[PDB]
């Protein structure tokens, strides 16, 4: 009776950068309260692949920075050393 | 490394919140994180007046 | 009983920078107590505009123009810093 | 708090008017100083070189109740 | 935060061994002190009464922007 | 008897640029001058960057480069960082 939710709005663990920039979201989607949610248009993100996401440590690989548009992390030339 | 990409659309009653935390400097959006009695985390914008009042009423306890 | 120790001598919130330099004052004026106070000649400052200041967060997004306080004006000097609130 | 510095000093102070002090501001501050909190809840800036400032900090330290 | 110094240094540290110092809200600290961060990333406590501490803080301040 | 260097280690080097309006800094403290390896003088401004970082440099400034000073062939870092780019 007492275990309801309240709109997709729970926090997500971003990826970090040793160069002192905004924390970026891995992809544009997050599992919030058991649902799949899309980040807002314009949200900073990283655009990684399965092998890339597996090759992520705590910084050693160059992660492609991008911006979330309509649920897709559109890259924008820039790259940053990102870590977990 | 925990930030909020979305704020709470509606507004939650102080009687359903257990505590709150602050987010990191390098977060894209600055917000407060409330923990509900059911152990869920909701994001709220500190600009909204009801959010500041709820955080105040939860601190004084 | 509730008078000000002295005219224009209370601390002020400076702006921070990811470049590891001295903390600089946004402008050369600060609201100290109920009055408006001018920083001393030579005090490091940033010179920002309304549009910039509205887009200011806790992570750098705009390039802030460094300057030096002279006669109440933050005279620019060319240098720029990534500054945040 | 970490971005709070003093650009201007008091110069002109009475021990009976101070409630507390903060020893030093940030390392990356243009001017280094101490920040006194007065009984009226106002913050004043003082130069740590001046002797009266050190004496005020001493007489204000010897006012916090230590144990046995 | 809630970090105070229970012991001060005995000797005077070499100016070449200090990287910075940190502020403190040591109103509720039993002993008042300064906290130096050394080049080797160690934190040392120093008594602000001693003159060499003020001299070290002066020589380390005059190195910023 | 004609094609020498005329002065051991003394040719110019392409420095790295910075969007902050500061002195141009040498990438590292070494440069390939006339087929040999050269050390900048003690005290020369430099950047201290890594392979992945220097490779992640474009023409728009995006990464924070660690400023330093050349001492005995090493770019000893200092607190300061700058948004630096290759042009």
């Amino acid at each position: 009776y007492d275990y309801e939710e309240a709109r997709c709005a729970c926090p997500a663990r971003h990826l970090n950068n040793t160069n002192g920039t905004v924390l970026k979201l891995l992809g544009c989607h997050a599992f919030c309260n058991g649902t799949l949610c899309t980040a807002p248009d314009g949200y900073p993100c990283y655009n990684l692949t399965a092998q890339q996401v597996r090759t992520l440590t705590t910084p050693n690989t160059s992660c492609a920075v991008g911006v979330c548009m309509k649920g897709t992390c559109v890259k924008n030339g820039t790259m940053e050393q990102c870590f977990k | 490394v925990t930030c909020c990409y979305n704020f709470t659309n509606r507004k939650i009653s102080v009687q359903r919140l257990a505590s709150y935390r602050i987010t990191s400097s390098k977060c894209p959006k600055e917000a407060v994180i409330f923990k509900t009695i059911v152990a869920k985390e909701i994001c709220a914008d500190p600009k909204q007046k009801w959010v500041q009042d709820s955080m105040d009423h939860l601190d004084k306890q």
